[PDB]
């Protein structure tokens, strides 16, 4: 099953909801209300984390970022997890940003449930340790 | 579709109580499509396995849930109606204490402002007519026939077709000779309903008229059958 | 530096009167609700087009009292009775949402 | 920000007969440079033209503004041409030598 | 003035600053945002057309002078219904005169 | 051993807080403090109530002629003050939740168009409601 | 031209808004209006051909609206022709307003 | 793309033979009004936008398909070929835009006179109409009804036109509308019975290794249909040859996709050939290309 | 100094409106039906309006939403 | 200082065919990039 | 009682009859403070300001001195609590009291309630006084409003309105009346700032 | 439940401060009759008093839905619009049912409609 | 070495908006840019001879550089860069003698840090800085010929 059909399946999830007239208290997103983590998939490999944060900031303030990278070479696998400060920004981003094109590639944005953080057992990098323990965020 | 198929197959192995007890409280869920899915699963499970497994505490859950789901529909399809019929036919004589509640609900929703709500109420009478015969409660169904007779003057053809369908079911279940209002009162009421050009009305009325024509022809004069006979030539268009 | 006095023209008053006459002349064919509906439309056309100019014209106020009484009397004629206590004003003034005729009022003023 | 059916080639109806080549190029050359113009000889096609623009955006603009123009006391009807078929074989030998000369030129493969 | 202020602040006009003056004006301000505004920008000379309809249609139009899409609704009579119910005694005092108790509806709120 | 496990537990606590949504926690804190303050106070508040009176007095209202002077005083009184970065560019397109963008954002709108279409159909319901009323009540 | 057509058809359709069991000619006129809603390009082509070539027309009927103090002539024109006239009416007023034909002393104006 | 330069001799492939180029001039280098009174002109009255006669309304975006009906010409003057193609053009206009009486009569006449017209002159005007960017689905339906009526007529005269029909009908196999999908299947199975296995095999051979996955997708769909019509033992050797081919994995992928589609379409019919089919697919489970491994698992599940 | 290298936002400096304002009402005719006088059109809203209309079910515990936990427990911690 | 709107505000329309509801749709509209 | 006043207002088309109907019911004098109050509230509910309510209130002010004193009380009461009002209700009360001031149904003495300072006035109060003076100007004109606003017999009353003691308040009130569009009233204050 | 009336400060203060025996009259419905029937008014009152009986503090929190909802000085209950009373009545029923279910360890979602009527109304 | 997670912008995001077919465009027009009110002409005269009188009025902004294919106003001589200058009409807020403020469209020059630079009235101007352009001014692009003088139509 091609990834584009996954992008289309989330969009049809939304259109179908509109046709049936479902209320927001029982929307599909309400199953993911507890979490503030969203999966982004299909990204171009040229994008770095400043790019991801630069664009997905339209809907709120990003708390943490996990663009998963190859262990040996360090290059990007293409998918990362973002945590928003508001949980409602996840609704806005899954609706609005699913299936948009960046450098000619469509991306899928979906809610992630019970996201489990990476263990700091590895001492491979330092900046990743800073990102895990502290993470990106405005400083007064 | 895959989800409802798989849950029915699980219920074959595990048992109807174990599956139905996990999803019965979502007949009160406030997403329409969800309730619709849950209704389908219960419908097929009690169609395949019967209701010998369902104890008394879960049948109140079930009867209350299908009444809630029936009162809270918008999408205008047969799924809640089929589900209601399958469940109460599976329950059989165990549903007899719940018939006052059901009759009161249906009797009340027959006159609210929405045409769709009144239509659905007459559909529910047509599905549960047989259950009241098995529950031996012919007095109540007799009363219903008397009530639906006053709803004949409807101006919305969808509601009138369902009133007629409900009447058709009561005539079948109780019989022409014990029917109230008597067939003498019902047939001359029906002959101007023949004029209605809407197909649902014509269909349900012609069946009713044609069935009286053989099993009950002494309830009308020969001049009446002649003029009603003349009227039938417009039904051929 | 100046005042302008406003008064409804005589032709426009005559048009309103003939509009009401035409309502009453067709009352054998219209139901009570439609008769009242026709009256309400006439009165809204007059009052929303003239506004204040209607206050200063006493001829109109006399004509409006007459016309409101003619509409009510035609509804009572339709019911084969003119006795005022079978027809208290609640049956006319009550809004259509409660079952009344719902007529709009202009003729219960002091002239 | 363009629909897929836009094309460099324009098809022109209501063209007054025996109009000059200069007048034609002057009318259509305002919107951009012109790749080619073909004018109908045969009497069934006589009085209509195809104009190819070198730029797709100029052709877009010429359709958008050119339509209903008044030349020789008549309105001008412009449309896109839908190049939906091919009229000759693509002459594999010429394309082969051309590709061989390109690949030889830049050491590609 | 609010359009100048919104250009200077470089923000977009919202419902809240037009909330007060929405049903004001001649033409009413809400006619600028009606769904068919693009088409109605091309309807010219409509007022004299509405005058001339008397030679085409047999009835006589009382609102010959106006159009609700071009002027907006120049009147609003909704409080008249409310004050008429209170002038007549309230809903309960009115329904004393009817057959309401014979309908055996419990409450008068769902009469329709 | 024990120290590493305790550090892992603290890390899990920090991550747990992040995934629930930080803004959600701040709002729930505010809700509990409001409800406590309303539990102290009696059942009926009158217009004479003190904090409602304070609230209505410091309500700035549109059309205030001296509003610019009070604003310029606020501008002068807060010049030497250190705050978190916030988005400052051209005004962003609205959300259904009124969440303000993060400071990393470019200001380029990259939506599907979900959000505009949502506002559009919510406006279309009002129009259809008006027509439905006129149709419904026309024969009575 | 489709905006002008849409306006013209809304006037013509508004004349028939409420009535039931109309004449044969009125049912014909509603049929033509719905057919022009379906494909506007055909209707516009017909209008342009009428305006270029038609010069001999059908007869109009006359009646009088009795307003009790005087009588007003009411003219009945065939439906096809009426659609062509309504389109020309909209077009002429739009271009005359754009080109400033009527100086401002000529009333009723759209603005007031 | 469209932006790319266009050579002078290949451009000639883009236009019909009626027209002659102009030479560019030298002066070309590439890179209010008041009140006036008018003179009478008759010329705007003279120009017409519609064909003359009992012909339907000609929509503005159809002009380049039916432009020869606008100019008026004596029949005797032009050649028998040109009167034949003008006749076909009138009939097609009546089928697309006519009222149901016009549509019925024209349909009948293009069916009865189909062989007399020849398969050539029909298809080079029917096929441009189906390629148009502004069809509605009822017009598409009427056009493919014309194609399968004439496909009974010229049963053996459609061989040079097999591939041209496929690229105008194979999209219907993936149409979202169910009845379009079924009528696309019926016209491909009739086309297979009309042309026979060898013509079909030769024609679709190129599309197995095509560079676009659209063409490969719909060709894999269409072979399933051709196998329904002619039967699996007919093309089982060709299909085995296309699944073994070790130059291209696109062709291996496409062959295994054909086997999947045959099992979805044929259902119970594939059983007498099951061991022939599995042996074609077995080498794909262990392939080095991951798409091929996935399609072999999906083909096994279908079987 | 003007910062360069920023992605272009295609925004105009001239006055904008938000989408909530438009298409609040639809239609192309006057509301007067050609001057038909028989129909009832004095007002434009319902007297009572839409405002229980639905059957009561006990809702999902919203204390996890409003306060994050049971209100009494939240007071206990505070 | 004018009792009706100044005409320039009305000539500018905030934020196309009106027949779009009525015409039958095209095959090209429901099609995606593929 | 509030209901019957409200129905009496809404039943009468002209201001003259409304007053006649209210007088005919013959309330006791103890009611009068409420009646005047009700006449204001009915006025505030309207969409626009209508002359009816100003004229009705004025005729009550000319009939008896009790009503005039009662309206003087209501001006102070309303100005104290202006922040409670919505903006339309605020605009209507301002235009009604400007009407009573202009036609001299009400003494200018009441205007000593208003005290202009940064800390004395809330924002709604500042809007109220804006509409009030902008309106009084529109009825009278600047020379007339100046002539009445600086007067020897009314010198004590306006001192809160024209604050001579504190330079900071004097500069505030100068700026205030300037931003309204009533700059001319400030000129004698400006001199007092120069000296 | 009329002990719930003793919790209400108007009645509560009037009873505590009193130095003499006396008979006072109040209107339990402020303006409810104008828009609802006295059948509905009794149901709304029953619900308010049950919720004040069951849990006084959450009922105070519920009965002031905004920072701006006030009461008229002669009324007892807040001035709310009608859709506001629809929402407030839902919240008071959730309060009563939640406290019953927490107390007696039933899941409330299992309960039928007739049970819900008995619990709200105060049956055993 | 692994390129561990840097937190800095990259050109990739930029190339999605202001990327012309020839190459990525460094400059993006400001929101305040507007089509000019009047007609401004640019006069080019390589010494004594006068070259074609350009007409600038048409559009809000012009890009001047070496690329004939990218630049609105190409300048061929080698001393000019690929992207050299932007001639930008923008609305600006100005105060009149009455003290009333308002909006006036004015032309500006902005030089994208070209290596040779641009000289306005024989004085080189600092990059990334907007400069208002007076009624009569002379524009010089590096070491190339053809000094440009701007005049609007009404100027007489």
């Amino acid at each position: 099953m091609n990834p584009l059909t996954k992008v289309k399946l989330i969009n049809e999830l939304n259109e179908r909801e509109v046709q049936l007239g479902v209320a927001d208290k029982v929307s599909w997103h309400s199953e993911y209300k507890d979490s503030a983590w969203i999966f982004l998939g299909g990204l171009p490999y040229e994008l770095t984390e400043g790019d991801i944060i630069c664009v997905f900031s339209q809907y709120g303030e990003i708390v943490n970022i996990n663009l998963v990278r190859d262990k040996k070479t360090g290059k990007s696998k293409g998918f990362c997890f973002l945590c928003y400060e508001d949980q409602r920004s996840t609704i806005l981003a899954v609706d609005n940003f699913n299936g948009i094109k960046i450098k000619g590639r469509t991306i899928r944005v979906d809610h992630v449930s019970n996201y489990r953080a990476p263990k700091d057992s590895e001492e491979i990098d330092d900046v990743t340790r800073q990102l895990q323990e502290k993470g990106c965020g405005a400083r007064t | 579709r895959q989800l409802v198929d798989t849950t029915v197959e699980l219920a074959n192995k595990v048992g109807a109580a174990e599956i139905i007890s996990r999803i019965v409280d979502d007949l009160k869920d406030e997403a329409e499509q969800y309730r619709k899915m849950v209704m389908e699963t219960i419908e097929k499970i009690m169609g395949n396995l019967g209701a010998a497994d369902i104890d008394h505490k879960l049948e109140e859950q079930l009867i209350d849930g299908i009444l809630y789901a029936f009162q809270e529909q918008t999408t205008e399809d047969s799924v809640m109606l089929n589900g209601f019929g399958t469940v109460v036919n599976a329950l059989g004589k165990r549903v007899k204490p719940y018939l006052p509640q059901i009759c009161g609900t249906v009797l009340w929703r027959l006159n609210n402002k929405s045409a769709k709500v009144r239509q659905q109420a007459a559909d529910l009478i047509s599905r549960t007519a047989v259950v009241m015969k098995t529950c031996q409660e012919e007095k109540l169904m007799g009363h219903l026939g008397v009530v639906l007779y006053e709803y004949l003057g409807e101006e919305y053809p969808e509601v009138l077709g369902s009133i007629l369908g409900a009447l058709k079911a009561i005539v079948n279940v109780i019989g022409m000779h014990k029917m109230t209002p008597p067939i003498k009162d019902l047939l001359p009421r029906l002959t101007p309903i023949l004029k209605n050009r809407h197909e649902k009305v014509q269909e349900n009325c012609i069946d009713l008229v044609g069935r009286i024509a053989d099993r009950g022809a002494e309830y009308v004069s020969a001049r009446e059958w002649m003029r009603i006979c003349f009227e039938l030539l417009e039904l051929l268009k | 530096t100046a005042q302008c006095f406003l008064r409804v023209d005589d032709e426009s008053m005559q048009r309103f009167h003939n509009r009401v006459r035409q309502i009453l002349m067709a009352s054998g064919s219209t139901t009570f609700t439609k008769i009242v509906n026709k009256w309400n439309t006439a009165l809204i056309g007059l009052m929303t087009y003239f506004r204040e100019a209607v206050v200063n014209t006493q001829e109109l106020l006399d004509l409006l009292v007459k016309c409101e009484n003619k509409i009510q009397t035609r509804i009572k004629i339709g019911l084969n009775s003119k006795m005022p206590s079978r027809f208290p004003p609640v049956v006319f003034y009550t809004p259509k949402e409660l079952g009344g005729l719902g007529m709009l009022s202009m003729g219960h003023v002091l002239i | 920000r363009l629909p897929p059916e836009v094309n460099r080639i324009l098809y022109i109806r209501n063209l007054p007969y025996k109009i000059t080549a200069e007048e034609m190029y002057d009318i259509f050359g305002k919107y951009g440079p012109i790749r080619q113009i073909r004018v109908g000889n045969t009497p069934e096609t006589r009085g209509t033209a195809y104009v190819v623009y070198e730029d797709i955006f100029d052709a877009k603009n010429a359709c958008d503004h050119l339509s209903g123009f008044n030349v020789c006391n008549r309105y001008l009807v412009v449309l896109y041409y839908n190049a939906n078929r091919a009229f000759q074989k693509m002459d594999t030998k010429k394309k082969e030598e051309q590709l061989k000369l390109l690949k030889e030129k830049y050491g590609i493969n | 003035l609010k359009r100048q202020e919104a250009i200077a602040q470089n923000r977009r006009l919202t419902l809240e600053d037009l909330e007060d003056s929405w049903d004001r004006g001649i033409p009413r301000i809400n006619t600028l945002f009606q769904k068919d505004r693009h088409t109605l920008a091309y309807d010219k000379g409509w007022r004299v057309r509405t005058d001339f309809k008397q030679y085409q249609v047999l009835k006589q139009n009382p609102f010959w002078w106006t159009h609700q899409r071009h002027d907006g609704k120049l009147w609003n009579l909704n409080n008249y219904r409310t004050d008429m119910i209170q002038a007549l005694g309230g809903v309960e005092g009115i329904l004393e005169h009817t057959l309401f108790k014979g309908t055996y509806f419990p409450t008068w709120e769902g009469l329709f | 051993q024990r120290r590493k496990a305790e550090k892992d537990s603290e890390r899990d606590e920090l991550y747990a807080q992040w995934g629930k949504g930080l803004a959600q926690s701040r709002q729930q804190q505010q809700n509990v403090e409001d409800a406590m303050k309303e539990m102290q106070k009696p059942l009926a508040r009158y217009i004479d109530d003190e904090d409602l009176d304070r609230m209505l007095r410091e309500q700035e209202r549109e059309g205030d002629p001296m509003a610019n002077f009070i604003k310029k005083n606020k501008a002068k009184e807060n010049k030497n003050k250190k705050v978190r970065p916030r988005y400052s560019g051209p005004a962003p397109p609205p959300n259904r939740f009124n969440i303000w963008p993060g400071y990393r954002w470019d200001g380029v709108d990259r939506s599907n168009g979900f959000e505009q279409k949502r506002f559009a159909r919510l406006a279309s319901k009002k129009a259809v409601e008006e027509l439905a009323y006129k149709w419904s009540v026309e024969d009575m | 031209d489709t905006k002008l057509l849409i306006l013209a058809l809304e006037r013509l359709k508004e004349a028939y808004s409420v009535k039931s069991r109309l004449n044969q000619s009125q049912r014909e006129e509603l049929g033509l209006i719905e057919q022009a809603y379906d494909n506007p390009h055909e209707a516009l082509s017909r209008i342009k051909r009428h305006l270029l070539t038609q010069r001999a027309f059908k007869e109009v009927g006359i009646e009088f609206m009795d307003l009790y103090s005087h009588l007003v002539p009411v003219y009945d024109v065939e439906p096809l022709e009426k659609i062509t006239d309504a389109y020309l009416d909209q077009y002429l007023w739009y271009e005359a307003d754009k080109r400033r034909l009527f100086p401002p002393w000529i009333k009723p104006a759209d603005t007031e | 793309e469209r932006n790319r330069p266009l050579s002078d001799e290949e451009l000639d492939a883009m236009f019909p033979e009626g027209y002659k180029v102009l030479p560019p001039p030298a002066g070309y280098v590439p890179i209010m009004t008041g009140f006036h009174m008018q003179t009478e002109d008759r010329t705007m009255k003279s120009v017409n936008d519609q064909p003359s006669g009992n012909l339907p309304f000609l929509k503005p975006d159809d002009i380049q398909y039916f432009d020869k009906l606008l100019v008026d010409v004596d029949e005797s003057t032009l050649s028998p070929e040109e009167q034949k193609e003008r006749k076909i053009m009138k009939l097609l206009l009546k089928i697309k835009n006519g009222t149901p009486p016009m549509r019925k009569a024209a349909l009948r006449q293009i069916t009865d006179k189909a062989r007399e017209f020849g398969a050539g002159p029909l298809f080079n005007q029917i096929l441009p109409l189906l390629m148009s960017p502004t069809l509605e689905d009822q017009e598409r339906h009427l056009l493919v009804k014309v194609i399968d009526r004439i496909l009974y007529k010229l049963d053996d005269l459609v061989r040079p036109y097999v591939h041209k029909i496929l690229v105008v009908i194979e999209p219907l196999l993936i149409d979202e509308d169910y009845y379009a999908r079924v009528e696309g299947r019926e016209i491909i199975s009739n086309l297979a019975k009309a042309a026979g296995l060898a013509t079909m095999i030769s024609t679709m051979r190129p599309d197995i290794d095509n560079m676009d996955e659209y063409v490969r997708n719909t060709t894999a769909r269409a072979f399933a249909v051709v196998a329904s019509a002619l039967g699996i033992p007919s093309l089982l050797p060709f299909l085995k040859a296309v699944c073994k081919s070790k130059k291209s994995w696109q062709a291996r992928h496409t062959g295994i996709k054909i086997v999947q589609q045959i099992a979805i379409l044929m259902g119970c019919a594939i059983l007498p050939h099951l061991r022939s089919l599995v042996e074609i697919i077995e080498h794909g489970l262990v392939d080095e290309q991951q798409k091929v491994r996935t399609i072999s698992a999906l083909a096994i599940a279908a079987l | 100094v003007i910062a360069l290298g920023v992605p272009n936002p295609r925004t105009s400096n001239e006055v904008q409106y938000d989408q909530r304002l438009f298409n609040q009402s639809k239609g192309m005719d006057s509301g007067f039906a050609g001057g038909e006088d028989e129909i009832y059109n004095v007002y434009d809203q319902a007297w009572r309006g839409g405002k229980a209309q639905s059957i009561y079910r006990p809702s999902k515990n919203l204390d996890k939403d409003m306060y994050g936990d049971d209100l009494e427990a939240r007071i206990k911690t505070n | 200082p004018g009792y009706h709107a100044p005409v320039a505000l009305l000539n500018d329309i905030p934020q196309y065919d009106p027949f779009a509801e009525h015409r039958p749709p095209k095959i090209a509209d429901r099609e995606d990039e593929y | 009682f509030r209901r019957t006043i409200y129905l009496a207002i809404q039943s009468s088309l002209d201001f003259e009859e409304c007053a006649h109907k209210l007088l005919k019911m013959e309330f006791p004098e103890s009611q009068t403070k409420e009646l005047c109050n009700m006449i204001l509230d009915c006025c505030a509910q309207q969409r626009t300001y209508e002359k009816f309510f100003g004229l009705l209130a004025g005729r009550f002010c000319m009939l008896k001195k009790e009503y005039m004193e009662s309206f003087e009380g209501i001006f102070k009461e309303q100005y104290d609590t202006i922040h409670r009002l919505e903006t339309n209700k605020l605009r209507n009360v301002a235009k009604m009291f400007a009407h009573l001031l202009y036609t001299d149904s009400l003494p200018w003495s009441v205007l000593e309630c208003i005290k202009l300072s940064e800390e004395t006035t809330t924002s709604s109060s500042r809007i109220f006084v804006k509409i009030f003076f902008q309106e009084l100007c529109e009825y009278m004109g600047l020379p007339k409003l100046n002539a009445r606003l600086k007067d020897e017999t009314l010198q004590p009353f306006f001192e809160g309105l024209l604050p001579r003691d504190n330079p900071r308040n004097t500069r505030f009130a100068i700026n205030f009346f300037t931003s309204i569009g009533l700059g001319g009233l400030t000129d004698e204050l400006r001199e007092h700032l120069k000296n | 439940p009329f002990q719930a009336c003793l919790k209400v400060e108007k009645f509560g203060d009037l009873i505590l401060k009193a130095t003499e025996p006396q008979m006072v009259l109040f209107n339990l419905y402020d303006d409810w009759l104008k828009t609802i029937s006295s059948y509905t008014a009794f149901s709304r009152l029953i619900l308010i008093l049950r919720a004040l009986h069951v849990n006084n503090d959450r009922a105070k929190v519920i009965l002031k839905p905004d920072k701006t909802t006030i009461t008229e000085p002669h009324h007892i209950w807040p001035t709310l619009t009608d859709e506001e009373w629809i929402k407030v009545e839902v919240q008071l029923k959730d309060l009563i049912l939640a406290d019953y279910g927490k107390k007696n360890n039933v899941n409330v979602a299992s309960l039928t409609q007739s049970e819900i009527r008995d619990i709200i109304l105060g049956m055993e | 070495a692994k390129e561990k997670p840097s937190f800095e912008l990259s050109g990739a995001l930029l190339e999605d908006t202001n990327t012309f077919r020839g190459v990525v465009i460094k400059y993006s027009e400001p929101p305040e840019a507007r089509i000019p009110k009047k007609r401004w002409r640019l006069y080019p005269f390589k010494n004594d001879e006068v070259l074609p009188v350009m007409y600038i009025h048409r559009q809000s902004a012009y890009l001047l550089g070496r690329h004939r294919r990218i630049a609105d106003i190409p300048i061929d001589h080698p001393s000019c860069s690929k992207q050299h200058a932007v001639f930008q009409y923008r609305l600006v807020e100005y105060t009149r003698a009455d003290g009333t403020v308002g909006r006036r469209v004015k032309p500006y020059i902005i030089d994208l840090g070209s290596g040779n630079g641009t000289f306005l009235n024989n004085k080189r101007i600092e990059p990334q800085r907007y400069y208002e352009l007076k009624e009569k001014d002379v524009l010089k692009f590096g070491f190339s010929s053809r000094e440009y003088v701007l005049l609007h139509e009404s100027s007489d």
